[PDB]
């Protein structure tokens, strides 16, 4: 009963100091876990989404929604704790060019979820509006056997909801290019839409 | 009087407040009913126009007095997801946000910390208002102590 | 030497390491969608988190028994010693202690100090009576201990997400059933 | 190679001399290289059918009763998912303990099994020790598939196996969706910038 | 010591995995392996029940098999009244029961007590790859043959690192 | 009304088309004051008070009521369910109508009504007072209709509609389904005011002449 959408509550300033009900904290406090306890919950994502899905494509694009609802949380956290609350800072750049947020995702999102920075970030040289991001080892899909890459898409929805809430409407698609002795190399191609494309030209 | 609002992605509001001095207790006399949301929704657009400008009309988070209309200035803050913290200031004479410009930058950062703290609840979707009794005390103690 | 000091050697080297904030976020996404597609029927999502968690523990007991090579536990106080110092210390990073056995050592309780699955959660008001958020552990500890043929039954009783005093889990074990022919 | 998808184990249980082994040889692959029965007890036979575009491999373990192996048989029903109590209509004392076999097999087999009941040697129909309608009724309030086998015609027993593997299939039919693997793009010359 | 064939049988008789390593011959048709695996489960049951006037400590070590490794410390076994090792002229068969009931069978083409010590420190290192690469597999249901293709060339590297 | 996507924020959408109602009043256009009074039904859920400008908006409704057809009953969410419970006459006459192989796998309403009377119940969605209805009856069906219609409905409540008193003729027993009836809410008889969340069927057959 604070913001109803029926009205704007009109309340006078400089009232009393009220009681304190719930107080949280926001710094990182780098607390670890075991990769088995992650991979068990990832296979319990997939062991229900195999059950309540009829074809492949809607399984793809509702495994992606779980990653969407981690990406739109994580975008507001990572810049805000990288620019550093009551230890008052000077805030971050709020990046607004497509190869200034790709450097941020490439060097900080993958260094946040995973221990290492992702290795390469490859422009599609022979055309425009495709932007590859690769690694050498997807450490969440690494217990899936076979070759079909539907089980990839929980990480790629983390990418897509990172950009869709950043003002950059895109669409990701993952593929597998087994280059060299890295048999699981697993490119994602970020593929921005047409209606964004004029705006960074002007 | 002061009007403060958090405007969402589709321009749908998620927090909506006014707070004002006790000299004029019924604040914003015949503007709060009929101009005060219109000037907010009308002057979202220059804040939206300023989100893709590198230099204004090397921080790009705080924005100054972006509009001045009948002697009411508004101030803005474009967060990382794009929720914009626009706030209308009203007075008797020509109000100055320049006396609080060093101050209330740490009012926008200290409400953006509260928005990040209420984003992390996984039950909280986007495009629904903040029905939080904790949020009101957490914003009005900040409004009382730091104006 | 013992079970208190043995598990942090396993925690020290050769345990592949991930954060816990991604673990909280990817649990929270599951339970938010399970709320939204069951139309807030909160005694159904406790059933569904139970049936999800029961199929974790049958896969998890082989990973725990391959990572450390325990014998079978001789009494139910030392099952609780394993579940204190070497179950949640290896897989999670938490040591929830034991209080309040029964009048004959039939039940016990498990005070869980900090939860690595609810770091941010403030659950809604219609879920404030009919939902237990970290029910997934009560699918796991029913599951894995059933594969050791300790037919226990495990519920929540109170938790801090409701706004109550403390998170504790009451275990009541009935029979040892039967086990593979060699012992 | 091997290339089947699931593998079920199905016990054949009954009294001795009710005719289970001669029933087993006629309808399924048999005498491959199995050493024999009684040397270790409980001979194993295999049958390969397909259901719902999945390949099913079924192993049939005809339990042997000699009193000496009674302790051994208990351990052999561990993990047993499909079951078949066989009784003969000529003799009558097998039906007195057919219920006992059902009780012992509801114990320590799985969480849930699918037990069939089959009347061997209906070639001696005139010598009917027990009426078929009573055994049909006793199958009806015990959720059991019920069959009458001539032992000279294999069509009935073969039909029973196909339907039993159907009912035990849907019981364990794990949901599957697709393994198509057709999504390919991105063949460039890599103007990378890290 | 040496291993020439991995056989992994279930907790309910019939097998879920076998891969002859460099056997270069197929003496048994694939179907026979099922009746062999059920025969080993049966004689593993029978070797419990006969035991003479006994009714009365299996502590291996770390020999660095496979070249960080999987474990460091002496441990215990879990089966006492049960079959453990067959010994013949051409081969020698080891077997290893887990606590949950999942027996691992290793046929060995190197013949003639220390072979137990080097054997079970390999048969626990195949158990760790089982629990790491087959348990975390949502396409793998329980009670089904091991149709994963990552489990083959995760164990092939360790056995050619042995021999 | 094109600048806001009306056919988001809500308070301004209410305030702009309240201004549109007042300008179309001062112009005395009728078809737009009917149209915007009818397109306020997307927003009576939130944003309104309990019968202050619901009644001061009913004084804009009722001029469009007393004109020709310019409103035609905005909301098709009226009757939660209809129950055709035959009352108890007598239990003297219910008057009804009429191993070799063979493997067995355990694993693998309509009424015939008589001379009695049904029930109806419904609700109004919003706190405009004293909404009135007359003459509800069936659609393309047989004689099985009601007679008398003196009813109003209150502010918010889910109200009974007593005394429907059905009279039917006997047919053949061809099984058809009804869903809803032709209900006139203080004006002309509008169409099939269907039921929420499901069609929420009913299944009659013939009257028994036996």
């Amino acid at each position: 009963t604070v913001g109803p959408k029926q009205a704007i509550t009109s309340e006078a300033s400089t009232t009393y100091i009220p009681s304190r009900i719930y107080s949280e904290s926001l710094l990182f406090k780098r607390q670890e876990a075991s990769l088995s306890a992650m991979a068990f919950l990832f296979q319990e994502m997939i062991s229900q989404l195999h059950r309540t899905c009829k074809t492949a494509g809607d399984f793809e694009t509702k495994l992606s929604d779980y990653g969407h609802n981690i990406g739109i949380r994580l975008l507001e956290l990572l810049n805000f704790r990288a620019s550093s609350s009551n230890y008052i800072t000077k805030m971050r750049r709020r990046d607004l060019k497509i190869l200034d947020i790709l450097q941020f995702i490439h060097g900080t999102l993958w260094s946040y979820l995973f221990n290492h920075v992702s290795d390469d970030l490859v422009k599609s040289s022979e055309r425009d509006n495709e932007y590859m991001i690769v690694d050498n080892f997807p450490t969440l899909t690494q217990f899936i056997p076979g070759e079909n890459v539907s089980c990839e898409y929980f990480v790629c929805g983390i990418i897509k909801g990172f950009l869709f809430n950043a003002g950059f409407p895109c669409g990701v698609t993952a593929h597998r290019m087994p280059q060299g002795g890295h048999s699981q190399r697993t490119v994602y191609l970020i593929q921005f839409d047409r209606q964004v494309l004029d705006r960074e030209g002007l | 009087p002061q009007y403060f609002a958090i405007i969402g992605k589709k321009d749908n509001p998620v927090y909506e407040i006014e707070f004002t001095n006790a000299e004029n207790p019924q604040g914003f006399p015949q503007d709060l009913k009929e101009l005060n949301p219109f000037i907010l929704h009308a002057s979202l657009d220059i804040v939206e126009d300023l989100q893709w400008q590198i230099n204004p009309t090397t921080d790009n988070c705080y924005l100054g007095k972006v509009d001045h209309f009948y002697g009411l200035a508004i101030t803005a803050y474009i967060s990382y997801s794009g929720m914009k913290f626009v706030m209308i200031h009203g007075n008797s004479a020509n109000s100055s946000v320049v006396i609080d410009d060093n101050n209330m930058r740490s009012f926008y950062q200290e409400v953006h910390e509260l928005y990040v703290k209420t984003l992390m609840n996984p039950f909280y979707k986007i495009t629904d208002p903040i029905r939080s009794p904790a949020f009101d005390s957490r914003v009005r103690t900040l409004a009382r102590k730091h104006l | 030497r013992s079970l208190k000091a043995m598990g942090e050697e396993i925690w020290k080297n050769k345990t592949e390491k991930i954060n816990t904030e991604l673990f909280t976020l990817t649990y929270g996404s599951i339970v938010a969608q399970l709320c939204q597609d069951y139309e807030r029927d909160f005694n159904k999502v406790n059933d569904h988190l139970y049936s999800m968690g029961y199929n974790i523990g049958c896969r998890l007991i082989e990973d725990f028994l391959a990572r450390t090579a325990l014998p079978r536990c001789e009494n139910l106080v030392k099952t609780s010693e394993v579940l204190s110092k070497c179950a949640f210390k290896i897989f999670l990073n938490i040591t929830p202690n034991i209080t309040n056995w029964s009048h004959n050592k039939d039940t016990f309780s498990l005070i869980l100090d900090e939860n690595p699955l609810a770091d941010f959660v403030e659950l809604p008001m219609d879920a404030m009576k009919s939902l237990w958020y970290s029910n997934i552990l009560c699918g796991v500890l029913k599951g894995s201990l059933e594969m050791v043929q300790l037919d226990c039954d495990v519920w929540f009783v109170s938790d801090i997400l409701r706004g109550d005093s403390q998170t504790e889990i009451k275990v009541k074990l009935n029979r040892i059933l039967k086990d593979e022919i060699p012992i | 190679g091997y290339d089947y998808d699931y593998l079920f184990k199905i016990v054949l249980i009954g009294d001795s001399g009710v005719g289970k082994s001669n029933l087993l040889s006629r309808f399924t692959t048999d005498e491959f290289n199995i050493e024999s029965k009684s040397t270790i007890g409980v001979e194993f036979a295999t049958r390969t059918i397909e259901v719902e575009n999945k390949k099913i491999k079924a192993q049939i373990w005809d339990t042997a009763g000699q009193e000496r192996y009674r302790a051994i048989t208990s351990a052999y029903y561990r993990g047993a998912v499909g079951a078949l109590i066989v009784y003969d209509i000529s003799k009558s004392s097998s039906y007195e303990n057919c219920n006992h076999w059902l009780t012992e097999l509801r114990e320590n087999a799985d969480d849930n099994v699918a037990v069939g009941l089959i009347g061997n040697k209906s070639d001696l129909a005139h010598l009917r020790a027990v009426p078929t309608d009573e055994a049909k009724n006793f199958a009806m309030e015990n959720q059991m598939l019920f069959t009458e086998t001539s032992a000279l015609n294999s069509d009935n027993v073969d039909k029973a196996f196909r339907e039993l593997i159907v009912a035990i299939f849907q019981m364990v039919s794990k949901h599957q969706v697709d393994l198509s693997g057709s999504g390919t793009n991105n063949m460039g010359s890599n103007g990378a910038p890290k | 010591m040496a291993i020439e064939t991995i056989l992994v049988i279930n907790k309910s008789g019939g097998l879920i995995y076998q891969r002859n390593f460099t056997n270069d011959e197929q003496k048994l048709n694939s179907n026979e392996y099922l009746i062999l695996a059920s025969t080993l489960h049966g004689v593993f049951a029978i070797a419990s029940q006969l035991t003479p006037k006994a009714l009365q400590n299996t502590i291996p070590y770390i020999p660095y098999v496979g070249m960080d490794d999987f474990f460091k410390e002496p441990f215990t076994n879990w089966n006492k009244s049960g079959l453990r090792q067959l010994c013949t002229d051409q081969f020698t068969m080891f077997i290893y029961q887990t606590l949950t009931g999942l027996k691992f069978v290793a046929i060995s083409s190197s013949v003639m007590n220390l072979a137990i010590q080097i054997a079970d420190n390999f048969l626990r290192k195949v158990y760790c790859l089982y629990s790491d690469y087959v348990m975390k597999d949502p396409s793998y249901s329980m009670e089904m043959p091991i149709r994963s293709n990552l489990f083959d060339e995760k164990v092939k590297k360790m056995v050619e690192n042995l021999q | 009304i094109e600048l806001l996507n009306i056919n988001t924020w809500l308070i301004l959408q209410k305030k702009i088309l309240q201004l549109c109602i007042k300008v179309s009043r001062k112009i005395n256009d009728f078809e737009y004051v009917a149209k915007f009074s009818s397109i306020l039904i997307t927003k009576y859920t939130h944003l309104l008070n309990q019968s202050e400008q619901d009644a001061l908006f009913k004084e804009y409704i009722q001029p469009s009521i007393t004109n020709e057809s310019i409103t035609s009953y905005w909301d098709p969410f009226i009757l939660r369910e209809v129950v055709i419970n035959r009352i108890l006459d007598s239990d003297p006459t219910s008057n009804e109508i009429p191993n070799p192989q063979e493997v067995f796998n355990p694993f693998k309403a309509e009424f015939t009504c008589r001379v009695q009377n049904p029930f109806k119940f419904d609700f109004t969605i919003n706190d405009i007072q004293l909404d009135e209805e007359i003459s509800e009856f069936c659609e393309i069906d047989r004689k099985a209709v009601s007679y008398s219609g003196p009813y109003n409905v209150k502010a918010e409540s889910i109200r009974s509609i007593t005394l429907p008193l059905i009279i039917k003729k006997p047919t053949y027993k061809k099984i058809y389904e009804i869903s809803c009836l032709k209900i006139s809410i203080l004006k002309l008889p509008l169409q099939k005011f269907d039921i929420i969340n499901d069609s929420r069927r009913s299944n009659p057959v013939e009257e028994e002449a036996e």
